[PDB]
């Protein structure tokens, strides 16, 4: 369940969600199994024979990276300074850039916005994600610090956004037992397709899932302070994970 | 829980007897009809006791 690329290192940089790895010995057999997060480097490709006791991926915890697939050029689209975005420098550091604010933070005139960033080349024309059509943009989230100004040029593996982020025992199964809906459950994905949102409008956000060739219409409501793991341009999976709990 | 009862007896959200729905849709089957679409419920040992 992996969906990765490689880096100008040459390591491989994973942009799936469900990544899992294991240990085969020479019999065939699984040994060890492990889960891997969204944006992990790995130290050895698939099937490469290793040792005991050496790392095989590392990755930061405490900030999701944003990774863009394609290289090239990055242009600001629906960048509008003091209603999408706030220009901080830093005091100590001396190496700071734009941080996107939220709608809980910005005014009403931001409302109507989606600042997002474009990849394009060279020439100024949108570089096509290989294998599909349409073109390569994100949308970018609130509370993202952006680091690359515009020009400044990206390759695959560079962190084009950072998102900063039971009981056990007898009562546990007799609550499996009897079936309790748990405080904060995890919420999943009801049906397949590709994602998009609404209108967040008072204290709650809108999911909208559309498969690419069913019946079009699927929406959801969540309540907004939830974190989400999913983004607006990927399309998911019956039953997977769109909240973690 | 019947979705579309089909030909069968069974109302739109009326909840049932899974052996039962199953009996009945065998039935229909050697009649040449249509069955009855229904799904799976959980319920917690206190309430599928009672």
């Amino acid at each position: 369940n992996v969906k990765s690329v490689v880096n100008s290192s040459g390591k491989l940089v994973i942009t799936s969600r469900n990544t899992e790895l294991k240990l085969i010995d020479e019999f065939g057999r699984t040994k060890e199994s492990y889960k891997v997060p969204y944006g992990a480097v790995l130290a050895k490709g698939d099937g490469e024979q290793v040792a005991g006791g050496e790392t095989v991926a590392n990755w930061d915890p405490h900030t999701m990276p944003v990774i863009t697939e394609v290289s090239g050029f990055v242009r600001f689209t629906d960048m509008i300074d003091g209603q999408t975005i706030t220009r901080q420098t830093d005091e100590l550091t001396g190496l700071s850039s734009l941080v996107v604010l939220d709608s809980a933070e910005r005014t009403a005139g931001g409302k109507d916005l989606r600042p997002a960033l474009k990849i394009v080349d060279a020439q100024g024309n949108d570089v096509l994600i290989p294998g599909t059509d349409m073109p390569a943009q994100y949308f970018l989230p609130g509370k993202a610090i952006v680091q690359l100004e515009d020009g400044v040029q990206i390759s695959s593996g560079d962190t084009l956004a950072r998102i900063p982020q039971i009981t056990g025992g007898l009562p546990r199964v007799a609550d499996l037992f009897e079936a309790r809906r748990p405080k904060e459950p995890a919420i999943l994905a009801e049906i397949s397709g590709i994602v998009s949102f609404g209108k967040e409008t008072k204290g709650k956000r809108r999911l909208v899932i559309t498969p690419v060739d069913g019946s079009d219409p699927y929406e959801e409501m969540i309540p907004k302070w939830r974190q989400l793991n999913v983004f607006e341009g990927e399309r998911v999976e019956r039953g997977d994970v769109i909240s973690d709990g | 829980t019947i979705v579309n009862a089909g030909s069968s007896d069974f109302l739109e959200g009326e909840q049932v007897e899974y052996s039962r729905v199953k009996i009945a849709n065998r039935e229909l089957e050697a009649n040449g009809k249509v069955g009855a679409t229904y799904s799976r419920d959980l319920l917690g040992i206190t309430k599928a006791s009672l």
